[PDB]
């Protein structure tokens, strides 16, 4: 009623000489409102994401941007609206989120890894992922880890570089899970249509952004591993 | 509190059990059809059926059977209700007094016990010594039939065997014995016993039968010559008599389960057998006279006899006439031949009986923009699926349109003596006169006679001596074979103008001032016989053809100006039979003299809308009391005529009714005409023996069909209809349906009969296979009756199936709404579907597909795959509300022809129902109750306002008035919940309160709004409901003063009318689940109060005690005003 959408539109930096500190203490307010889809839809509808994708990259306020992008994709399908735009919008999203996972602020990996765990459903996300370095950036995160470096595991022993580092390896295994749970259904489409060819299939494919990761490891992600044994 | 009012619109039609015998008299076969609560008593005649007395009882008649105990020439009847209230009846007749007398009664229920799985079974012993009952799953109640039971005594002899399938008494073997079909834990068999009444204990049984067929379903005991038992199973027929045995498994009885049977011949020589597909069989028995006295069985034959409706009754009457009673639709009476037809069937179709069947959906809809609505009910089942259209009144719709407003009368003119051929008419204005011809629906004007082409006429009949009567200015004359000169112009010796004349086929009655003339019609001679004078000037005259088809009427009609005249004369001689003068400025359009098949009545059409009830004996001159009936504000006309036959009677009034019959009762029923002034007996070339109707409007040559309140029209579809919606912009219905198909080996499937699904004008098929990744449709072995559903779109007026749309394989359709969503100006169809599979729990697949019907072509616009079955849909404020496996999911139609989920709700067991009004949402759960759910649009989500906690298994819900919520239950009950008011805390406002309980002993499927009567712009609102026995009733909201008015009348009426069975009405209507027996409150059972109209005044005076009457003010109750209250209720229905 009182325009809290429009006021929180104002308080993020728009070619402005503010502090970093107020904006970062405002983005946390912005993220808590973004849990409601009714707020979150009209935030995308007035184009708040392109506003949010203007932050300079070395920034303490980048952590709040890393929070908001994860809360944007969390429950609401506002990201369904993020697909069709002036073309470089997701090309700003993928170029942003792959950096702030890579530069590895101490909780910057705690959200950008959880971001792709949900956003791998959208096939346009995955297409841009391989267009950049992708697993060369992602597997290198595991091969950096010091709990895994047996030659260096007996050097640092404090609980800050262990409780977070045994959490950093946790989320990246779920990111690799939700990666290959998606490509299992991508290449199954390129087998059930390339090998069958109307023998038990319908050739209708206008390439929509559709959530088709099959979402069930108990039944059907298990089942896709069996049906691929009629493969090439 | 909430106060409501429940009546019965349509009496329940689906039948349950049919018994023949000799219930009425000693030597007269009859039929006793019980349907839900009614007990119809027909009689078997040479032409068909003939009703005797219909009796409504307080309970569902579950088990009935006739029996003749030793000592009575006539027989007796035992009836056990659903609330275990047993009774023994006896017909007793004395002149016109026809009464049913209960001989013994008494409730027979145990305190503890699981009821049943095979339902209630009751068997009468053949020697008429005891009455057995299977009631409580581990007992065998025995009622010792004797005169000792002034109330019924009972035993409970323990069945050691638990799960008993069927049970009969075997025939004459010197001791009353019992057969079973018992399901062992390992196998199943047939054991016997022997009841000792003097010792309350089973003695030793004579048969063993250690292993019978694994789906044995019934026992058919064969009678006294060659006694034994036949055990019909799923795939085979056996026989046992202790030692011998036969067995057949004929290839005819393979595809359907035998469910009914009867004994055709009295020595058990033949047996009919029906099934669940429509087939009648005949189990012949070959009687083998083996020795000098030995009668034994030799052979077992099964002969196919043809297809009927799906039977649940089966009674052979006489002369090869079999009655087929159908729960599932169209109970019919059939005839068995001797030779065969072209199809080998012996079953001859005879007159049927309309059944509204299991109503599964309704919609109240108007198709003539009137104040009266029509009701389209999805009736029937598997092959008896049919839409049925229900209207009040009388449907004169095949009518010719003639532009003659305000005409006074049209009278025939003929020249063909022995036929009705070439009948010309008379146009008679006031000041003008012409001659009319009839080209069927069209008319022509000419000049034919030359007598009355100058001056007006009033009455010109058809003389039985092949002549006619002309009344022109002051004289009458006979008519030759269309002359131009007079036969005999008998002038008047007064030289005065005729005020009102009249004529007949043998007599002329002319009133000139007060002088009243008489003419004796001789052949070409008008002889003067008699004459009389009235004390005032005569208002009008009426002549009715009372008897002998000659026109002779021994009574007369006298009406005087500015004075109500009840003067009765002997019209040929004018002898005074009765002299009564009421008084007042109201003038009667004098008298209609028509006998309603039992007594001659006088029907006075009073002026400015009034009606009196007068009853006259034609030979003495005694009149009964009067009664005021409201008609309107204008003078009315009461006539009778011949539509096609049976001497119909019509009321020409501002509220035009047909007086003659209403299910053989003097109750008015309207017509589909706004205002009727006169009628005219024409001879239309496109309407045989019809009549035209003169008004302040057009002239309608119409006839009248079979006169009843609820005229029902059948549109058969030969597949089970699921739901019904309606398009207002487009002129088309929408029917979801269900077709049974078996699976072919080479091809996909095949149907079993050419239903109205395939036979359409265009068809289509579901595409875009979005359930292709699932390997759940495994290959089946045989074609074991899968179901295929489609969307029937049916024409508005012709009711031809315009288009059908087959869905995916194994895809049911469970919900149908047709509304508008968003600002898109189209009006769509929305079909909520689900993907079913057997050998499976609740389904988690399905989709919601939005259809449109632009220009005779159904189009699939959008689709939305949703994980879960879509049970019920409603439109909600421009948004589509859904109900998807205990989740209430609100949608929003985007511009890009898709849907976006707005919110969800999860506190549901299985959200099966949705009803909305404004911004509130009513949800009917599977086990719990009524649930009230808010919608806050500023919050963007839902909100739990309140919830009832008491676990009632829902059947149907409906919001009444945004405070009170009505629900139905599997325990055949109704209740109203109420959003609470004294919200002193948050706990006392999240708890709905049950305000009112009632046992409507019938399973409610549907609720809908909308009345069936005319909107004349009492009670408030109107809710009709649809059930599984064809019982439509009306539920409406009262005012708090009239609640205490009527509820005090019920407790007075519960001491006057002795109900058949001696059942307390408080005991039957009590809310009865498996665990609660709270007495009924809140509702008014209107069908008991409507029975106050039938009670005589020496007993109605005892109804009117020292009671109250509210016409803020206070008055003692009186007779004539309490009966006015009921008629204000009876006009609702």
């Amino acid at each position: 009623q009182l325009g809290s959408r429009e006021l929180m539109m104002f308080y993020i930096d728009l070619k402005q000489t503010n502090d970093v500190l107020l904006t970062f203490e405002a983005l946390k307010h912005l993220a808590s409102l973004l849990l409601h889809n009714k707020f979150a839809t009209e935030f995308v509808a007035h184009g708040g994401v392109q506003k949010l994708l203007e932050i300079p990259r070395p920034s303490m306020a980048a952590t709040g941007v890393s929070m908001c992008l994860y809360y944007l994709s969390y429950n609401q399908d506002a990201m369904e609206r993020v697909c069709m735009h002036p073309h470089n919008v997701l090309s700003d999203v993928v170029n942003y989120t792959l950096w702030l996972m890579e530069c590895s602020h101490a909780s910057g990996c705690c959200h950008a890894t959880m971001f792709f765990s949900i956003c791998f459903s959208f096939r346009a996300v995955l297409e841009l992922f391989d267009r950049y370095d992708g697993l060369r950036r992602l597997v290198n995160l595991i091969s950096t880890l010091e709990i895994l470096n047996l030659e260096d595991q007996g050097a640092l022993l404090s609980d800050d570089e262990i409780f977070a580092s045994r959490q950093t390896g946790k989320h990246t295994c779920m990111a690799l899970r939700k990666y290959f749970e998606a490509h299992l259904a991508i290449k199954l489409e390129q087998v059930k249509q390339s090998l069958q060819r109307t023998e038990g299939g319908i050739l209708v494919h206008p390439q929509p952004p559709y959530k088709a990761c099959s979402y069930t490891h108990e039944q059907i992600v298990e089942m896709m591993e069996f049906l691929i044994e009629y493969g090439p | 509190m909430s106060y409501n009012y429940v009546v019965t619109a349509q009496k329940p039609t689906a039948v349950n059990g049919c018994v023949t015998g000799h219930f009425t008299s000693a030597e007269d076969l009859n039929l006793l059809i019980a349907k839900n609560t009614r007990l119809e008593i027909y009689v078997v005649t040479a032409e068909g059926l003939r009703p005797v007395k219909e009796v409504g009882m307080y309970g569902k008649i579950a088990v009935m059977e006739l029996f003749r105990p030793k000592g009575e020439s006539k027989d007796l009847l035992f009836i056990l209700t659903a609330k275990y209230n047993a009774c023994i009846l006896e017909y007793k007749q004395s002149g016109e007094s026809i009464d049913i007398i209960t001989r013994a009664h008494g409730n027979v229920q145990d305190r503890i016990g699981r009821p049943s799985e095979t339902g209630i079974i009751g068997i009468i012993d053949p020697e008429c010594r005891m009455i057995g009952l299977r009631l409580y799953d581990g007992l065998f109640k025995v009622i010792p039939l004797d005169r000792d039971n002034k109330e019924l005594k009972a035993f409970n002899i323990r069945l050691e065997e638990l799960h008993v399938i069927d049970v009969k008494f075997l025939y004459g073997c010197q001791a009353p014995t019992i057969c079973f079909v018992y399901q062992d834990p390992q196998g199943r068999h047939v054991k016997t016993y022997e009841v000792s009444l003097r010792e309350k204990e089973f003695n030793k049984g004579p048969w063993k039968q250690e292993n019978v067929e694994a789906e044995a379903s019934m026992v058919i005991a064969v009678p006294e010559p060659f006694g034994g038992a036949i055990i019909i199973g799923q795939e085979s027929i056996t026989y046992h008599n202790g030692d011998k045995y036969l067995a057949i498994a004929p290839p005819i009885i393979k595809q359907s389960t035998i469910v009914c049977h009867n004994r055709v011949d009295p020595n058990g020589s033949r047996y009919l057998l029906g099934d669940m597909e429509g087939r009648l069989f005949m189990l012949l028995l070959e009687k083998e006279e083996q020795m000098d006295g030995t009668v034994t069985l030799k052979d077992l034959r099964v002969e196919l006899l043809g297809e009927t409706s799906i039977a649940e009754c089966l009674t052979y009457l006489d002369n090869g006439v079999v009655f087929v009673g159908s729960r599932l639709g169209d109970s019919q009476l059939v005839k068995l031949n001797v030779d065969s037809n072209e199809q080998g069937s012996y079953v001859v179709a005879m007159e049927t009986f309309t059944n509204l069947g299991p109503i599964v959906d309704m919609c109240v809809v108007d198709l003539e923009r009137q104040g009266q609505g029509q009701l389209v009910t999805c009736s029937g089942a598997f092959k008896e699926g049919s839409l049925r259209i229900i209207r009040n009144g009388i449907g004169i719709h095949e009518h010719a349109s003639i532009d003659l407003p305000g005409i006074k009368g049209l009278w025939p003119l003929r020249s063909d003596p022995n036929r009705e051929t070439d009948d010309t008419l008379v146009l008679s204005f006031v000041g003008q006169t012409r001659v009319l011809m009839l080209n069927g629906e069209e008319v022509e004007e000419t000049e034919l006679m030359g007598f009355v082409d100058d001056q007006q006429t009033f009455f010109c009949g058809n003389v039985a001596h092949q002549q006619l009567i002309q009344i022109t200015s002051a004289s009458v004359r006979l008519v030759s074979q269309e002359p131009k000169a007079l036969v005999s112009e008998w002038k008047e010796p007064q030289a005065k103008n005729i005020s009102v004349a009249s004529c007949n086929s043998s007599q002329v009655v002319v009133a000139v001032g007060r002088a009243l003339y008489y003419l004796q019609i001789h052949p070409q001679e008008l002889r003067q016989i008699s004459h009389t004078e009235m004390e005032h000037e005569v208002a009008c005259l009426d002549i009715t053809p009372l008897g002998d088809s000659n026109g002779l009427s021994p009574l007369c009609a006298i009406g005087l100006w500015t004075d109500i005249s009840a003067r009765i004369l002997k019209l040929p001689s004018f002898e005074l039979l009765h002299k009564e003068m009421l008084g007042g400025e109201i003038i009667p359009r004098s008298i209609l003299m028509t006998t309603f098949e039992s007594s001659h009545y006088l029907l006075c059409a009073l002026g400015d809308g009034a009606l009196f009830y007068f009853g006259l004996n034609i030979e003495t001159g005694l009149l009964s009391d009067r009664k005021k009936v409201t008609l309107g504000t204008q003078p009315t006309v009461l006539r009778t005529f011949r539509s096609l036959s049976t001497t119909n009677v019509f009321a020409c009034s501002d509220r035009p009714t047909v007086i003659y019959s209403s299910n053989h009762k003097l109750v008015f029923s309207n017509v589909n005409l706004k205002e009727v002034n006169y009628m005219c007996p024409l001879n239309s070339d496109g309407y045989p023996d019809s009549l035209a109707l003169a008004n302040n409007s057009t002239l309608t040559i119409g006839t009248i069909d079979e006169i009843q309140k609820l005229h029902i029209r059948t549109v058969p579809l030969y597949e089970s209809p699921r739901k019904i919606c309606y398009q207002e912009v487009s002129q088309c219905f929408g029917v979801l349906s269900s077709r049974i198909e078996v699976q072919d080996t080479s091809g996909g499937t095949t149907a079993l009969r050419p239903s109205a699904s395939t036979q359409a004008l265009s068809s289509s098929v579901s595409s875009s296979k979005l359930f292709s990744s699932s390997t759940a449709p495994h290959e089946t072995s045989f074609g074991e009756e899968v179901e295929v559903h489609n969307l029937l779109i049916i024409d508005q007026h012709t009711f031809e199936v315009l288009h059908a749309h087959q869905f995916l394989q194994n895809e049911y359709a469970l919900s149908l709404v047709s509304c508008k969503l968003g600002k898109d100006p189209n009006t769509y169809f929305i079909v909520g579907t689900a993907m079913v599979y057997p050998e499976e729990a609740e389904p988690k697949q399905g989709r919601i597909v939005v259809f449109q019907y632009s220009d005779g072509k159904l189009q699939t616009v959008a689709e939305k795959e949703v994980k879960g079955a879509v049970y019920s849909m409603v439109e909600f404020n421009g948004k589509l509300l859904a109900s998807i496996n205990s989740t209430v999911r609100l949608y929003e139609w985007t511009t890009e022809k898709e849907l976006r989920t707005e919110c969800n709700h999860y506190n549901n067991i299985m959200a099966l129902y949705l009803k909305t009004k404004g911004d509130f949402i009513l949800v009917g759960d599977l086990m719990r109750s009524v649930l009230l759910l808010a919608y806050k649009p500023m919050e963007g989500n839902f909100e739990e306002i309140a919830r009832d906690f008491n676990p009632n298994w829902m059947s149907a819900v409906e919001i009444l008035d945004d405070d009170n919520f009505l629900g139905a239950e599997n325990a055949f009950n109704l209740f109203v919940c109420q959003k609470d008011s004294a919200a002193t805390t948050d706990e006392e406002r999240q708890h709905l309160q049950e305000v009112g309980l009632f046992h409507l002993g019938e399973f409610v499927n549907v609720f809908c709004h909308g009345s069936l009567v005319m909107q004349n712009l009492p009670t408030q609102g109107s809710v009709l409901f649809g059930t599984v026995n064809g019982m439509i009733g009306l539920v409406t909201s009262l005012s708090e003063s009239w609640y205490n008015l009527l509820l005090d009348m019920q407790n007075r009426l519960n001491k006057v009318i002795k109900s058949v069975g001696k059942i307390e009405h408080s005991f039957w209507r009590s809310f009865h689940t498996e665990r609660k027996t709270e007495p009924a409150t809140g509702f008014i059972d209107g069908d008991l109060i409507e029975s106050f109209l039938d009670i005589s005044r020496p007993k109605m005076q005892e109804v009117v005690a020292n009671l109250q009457y509210d016409d803020g003010m206070k008055r003692e109750a009186t007779a004539d005003d309490l009966i006015k209250v009921v008629e204000e209720l009876t006009r609702i229905h």
